[PDB]
């Protein structure tokens, strides 16, 4: 992703592992924040991500 | 005329006969007052018979229970050896009452110990039970692991049908004929 | 096919398992 | 003094063959009487030469020269009901002989065996093979998992497995193994615990694990 | 006539008798009394006797049990010095339970010893076995697996089916002919 | 005091063949009778000179001369069934040699054996050589990862296998290294610690993809 | 004849003699009663055998174990002082059954102790294991690591296959000929 | 009491050869046989001369011999399958010797060696000779590098091996030393431990490896 | 004669005869009964032999252990005695577990003591090791270190490849002809 | 008595050579050799003239000699694989002596060693014996570092290095100091721990070290 992104903190006490590859990001977040349950907002300089 | 093993007891010498004359290879149990029995095997049945003996580990150590290693005589006694010395007389009666049944002739059933429960306010696991038997030949086996799992479930606290494993067989051919002298 | 598998579920990890399809 | 004398009283788990090449087969029937016949001749009673030959270990024997001269054959089980005229089962789907080359082979089975008069070859069909095994485990009611491959199958029968079935499982392989040999299909009961033990788990071709309730892990589609 | 171990015990000559009869040499078991039993051989086997004593480690040691380090004729008995007597005698029952199974000779259980886990808040491990057996040959020893398996699992508190190791084999091939003096 | 007399009492296990060099050479069938066979000869109660030969022994033995001078030779085992002429297999698609080179090959090596008679030389194909194996490897239902690469295939059996399925591999292993041997077809049996055994997987996006197969592995976590 | 060793045990004769009989020199073993034995080898096989005492440092010193620091003729013993002696019965017992394996003349296995981590609060560290064997020849000895570190997963409380090592090695050539004496 | 009656009573494991120069040369195998042979002759048991020669120690002999009247020579082995006629292993893309100075080079081998009676000098190919270290390497299935440099190669393996990939490592290196030597192409395992056991990291072209949650490690290609 | 050394004991006298024979000079080891050995060259050998005892430091020292200067024969002991008790006892099995190796002939084994990480609270340091050893010739040196930094990182707690060090050499060229006496 | 006799059992050890100054030298290999034969010469046992010589002393006793009466000059080592005619290896690129003037250092090399019949004087190349240190330390996979100058190369190893590119180190320079000796190319060998120990340095024509968060040291620029 070309954008910096932040992360709240109740939504920082999940945890990921596996082995992974960005080869589309903006189709990766849909999937990964359905199925972990999340949303998120890019308003053109960051995103941001909360559950 | 060549001895092997000297010094036995009764049911030693009792054993060594019987492995060693199912292999066609007779013996001669000779008694000696005090020092107990010997046995005895011809010249050309040595070498067999010495790789018999160390085959089947003979002669047979005697049958260790958990109720020998904390006495009753003892100065002192410890709950953890209270409650081993109860669950290791328990697990000798139920195999003592497994041979009653019908067609049975051994059995040796084992309860799992719990020890470390006795200290802190845990409540103990439950108890799992396990069980040998060994039936004689002409009885349908396959039905008879039905009424094992249904005598020693209620013979205890709660258990559960998957916490009991009966592991049973059939015993060996019979052995009648005698083995025969090596003619020389 | 797909599916969920619960033992002993929480009732919010299992709704949102759910959120996918 | 003659053979069959110098044995046990009970002249019937003992048969005495005479051979082709100056010898005397003793045909015992498991392995215990094999070890009880070998204990006579072991200990040197009979001035004589002398064999003792048993069904499992005479199976393996023309085994061993069958894959080395005749490579790439398709068979099951030679049959020793008749000592005197062992019965060659062959499959009928799977080999490209003709009849004068099943002569040969006829021949040159005949001189591994001396004792042997005439080496019978049939040949059968290769899906009563399956058929008969598919049908025993299904009598049982034994979960099972079929796989089928090029020359040969094979079933699968996993999971937590109580004592009945444990025991109704080894005694139809027995009895199936006794008859048809281990060569075509090949039982596989393997006695292990539930995969992903108390895990929850979310199945079909995007699977992930919850190891915690805060925690995913992502292995291979469950 | 020479002489290469002296002062052995009953059990010992047999296993050094069982291996020099193996490699087509004859030894001589000659009784002493008091002072054990002594082993000769021949002049030409001699050099060959040695290379064996030396190769198998000769005479065997006696086998160690957990419960010899700890004895139960002490006058104290610390907690930690109990629950290894326990386990010692846990271990040697299940494995005389295993040779009553059919085609096993021979078998050796091994337990996994948890005693630092137990006074503390924490919880305690699990408890994994292993085994080891010697079956009669002729036997579909890769079905026979699931049944040690099985008798293993539900004599404790709680395992799992891939907690417990079992690695068996064959026993070898009989020696039954003598061995054959020098022809000198 | 021939030969035949001074061994055990059995003459069955031992076969005596006269050489050609005026020696005698004793064919025994494992390691456990070479060592019989070899404590007469090394007591000295035997007058003339003798050797013990061994099917693994005579095997490496000429294995050494071969890749001395005739290097890249492809060929497989050699088999003892019949010790007077052994057959020699040797691969077809990977040799470039004619008749009177065959031939040149089964008189040099008839020299090294001075009990064989004739030497027979067979070419054997070269894809039987590795479907043999993965049929064989199919049929057990191991997990295996096959690498096909020039010169010769190897089959890796990596990851957290179970007491069922070592004894399984390990006994299949050994049944075939003794019908081809290892110079064409390698197994690679090794114990890890991952529940996934030798399959690995990534996921983004799409779903996942089937990793390419390289020595790192997971430590699994489960 | 000149002398070289005396007042030797049983078990160091059967050493020297097999070390220096590998070199084509031969010995004499004498027993003189209470003061053991004594070795003699010939005038010009003694300026070779000198040597190969210094080699190979003969006579080799009886094997070490933990338990013979931690004597159990104490009144009280430390925590230290009693893992120090069930670990050392543990490791002895796992190589007398790795000892009954198919294929195996001798093993030796070694653990890792701890002992600092139970002065403390922090928990101990997983247990490692270490071990090496000697082969009959003609074994494939790549796939018996898979036996070994199978046995040895599960005998303990948590190891992985990562902190177990096997280095295993095939036996060396036999010495079944006689030496031969020096002709003068 | 001739010599060959001397040693032992297994008359198959030695072989004694007649020498040029009036001695006798006693060929073993191995350094078990040679200090077997050698203590005959060592004690003095025989009258006339004899030796104790080897495969190993007499091709480091006349290795010492080939690098002081034949410097910058490139050869790989010296085969003694039949010791009479001993076999020359040299290499053909490496030198420019004639058809001349190849019986030059025999015939003062042959001063050399007086139990021999001819060497037959062969050409071997340097591309079969790391052609096969490579495809031996593969059939394995272990980890190597591959550096290519003027007269010799060599392959590095590194990592975290374990005990069944460090075992069939030396079976297939003292495999090959038996047959081409170390004098063209040399095996290097060094074996090292893993930084990356419990770290998550991420690899291909920005490669990164995260020690901890707020530690970073860039590595140097 | 005239005498070089008078009182040295059996393991004494072997090493300073197999120095001497090095050097084209012969000794005589002529016992005493209770007061030791004594060893005598000949006349013209005595310039020689005294230089070679002052430069090898002859004779030899008996070699120390760190269990020696902790004996067990106090009533109780410090934890530093239980702990450097300890760890000289497993550099002496590591030691004895070296010489098993196939090609091994002698070899040491160093550890790192600690004594003050368990009396203070700060953790304790790494383990470090380091080994000496001498290989049979005609073998490859190279590829034997990666055997022995492979069996010994995993008989301790966590030591790395760069804490363990294995110095090994090949034994030196044979001596096997009498040294031969001075004609005058 | 003669002295072939008068030494070991095994007369191919030593090699006696007649002198011309009416002394009889003694060839050993070694320094137990040259030991275990001065021993003999200095007990007595012997009537007339001996020595004993050497090859690393009898090398290090003309190189007194040369430095003396020939000084600049170029050379590597005199090689005695054959004693009676010795070769010396001169260098040919670093001089300036003709054809006569190496016949009168022949004749004069000649009259030093009274053993020896023609000295051999051989012109050895120059990049040849710096090329072959190069790539002798490029097979070994050895990190080094070559510094060049007028009459002598330098390799500098250096580092920590581990425990089997010691063994390969001492293993290559003890081969090559053999052939060629250390006249010319010196390898250095310099085990040490890593320079800037703990520090986070900025390297190249500004440098600091960093000593602490807050301590800023200049010395040369690192």
């Amino acid at each position: 992703l070309k954008e910096p992104v932040i992360v709240s903190k109740m939504a920082a006490r999940k945890k990921i592992t596996g082995n992974f590859e960005f080869h589309d990001p903006n189709a990766l977040l849909e999937k990964l924040s359905l199925q972990l349950g999340l949303i998120w907002y890019f308003d053109g300089q960051a995103i941001y991500i909360y559950d | 005329d060549k001895d092997l093993l000297k010094g036995l007891d009764q049911e030693q010498a009792n054993e060594v006969i019987a492995v060693l004359q199912m292999h066609n290879i007779e013996a001669n149990k000779i008694d000696s007052g005090k020092l107990g029995y010997s046995i005895t095997v011809a010249e050309p049945d040595f070498t067999a018979a010495v790789y018999w003996i160390k085959t089947y580990q003979l002669p047979p150590r005697p049958r260790v229970e958990i109720a020998q290693m904390f006495p009753a005589d003892s100065l002192v006694s410890s709950p953890r050896a209270e409650k081993a010395r109860l669950y290791s007389a328990i697990e000798q009666r139920l195999e003592q009452s497994l041979q009653t049944m019908e067609g049975v002739l051994s059995a040796r059933v084992h309860i799992s110990y719990d020890i470390d429960a006795g200290e802190n306010g845990r409540p103990p696991k439950p108890v799992h039970l396990s069980a040998l038997a060994v039936y004689e030949r002409g009885s349908p086996l396959a039905h008879q692991i039905s009424d094992i799992k249904r005598f020693l479930k209620n013979s205890f606290a709660d258990v559960d049908y998957d916490n009991i494993s009966v592991v049973l067989s059939e015993r060996s051919d019979a052995q009648l004929q005698a083995p025969g002298t090596p003619v020389k | 096919g797909s599916g969920f598998v619960a033992k002993d579920d929480s009732l919010r990890t299992f709704f949102d398992a759910m959120a996918l399809q | 003094a003659e053979l069959d004398s110098l044995l046990g009283q009970e002249k019937e788990r003992f048969q005495v063959l005479p051979g082709r090449d100056k010898m005397l087969y003793v045909a015992a029937q498991n392995e215990r009487d094999t070890l009880w016949a070998r204990q006579v001749l072991a200990r040197g009673d009979y001035d004589k030469n002398a064999r003792v030959i048993n069904e499992n270990e005479e199976n393996k024997r023309i085994s061993i020269w069958l894959d080395t001269y005749y490579p790439q054959l398709a068979y099951y089980r030679i049959h020793f009901d008749e000592p005197r005229k062992p019965v060659f089962w062959l499959s009928r789907q799977r080999n490209t002989m003709s009849k004068k080359e099943l002569e040969v082979l006829s021949q040159k089975l005949r001189a591994l065996m001396p004792y042997a008069d005439s080496v019978n070859i049939t040949l059968m069909d290769d899906v009563t093979a399956a058929g008969q095994a598919e049908a025993g485990l299904k009598q049982q009611a034994l979960p099972y998992s079929r796989r089928n491959h090029k020359g040969g199958v094979t079933f699968v029968i996993q999971g937590a497995l109580d004592d009945v079935e444990i025991l109704r499982a080894r005694q139809f392989v027995d009895s199936y193994y006794r008859t048809w040999g281990g060569r075509y299909v090949q039982f596989a009961i393997e006695l292990k615990d539930d995969w992903l033990k108390g895990r929850s788990f979310q199945y079909g071709a995007e699977g992930y694990i919850k190891m915690s309730p805060g925690h995913w892990y992502f292995p291979s589609p469950l």
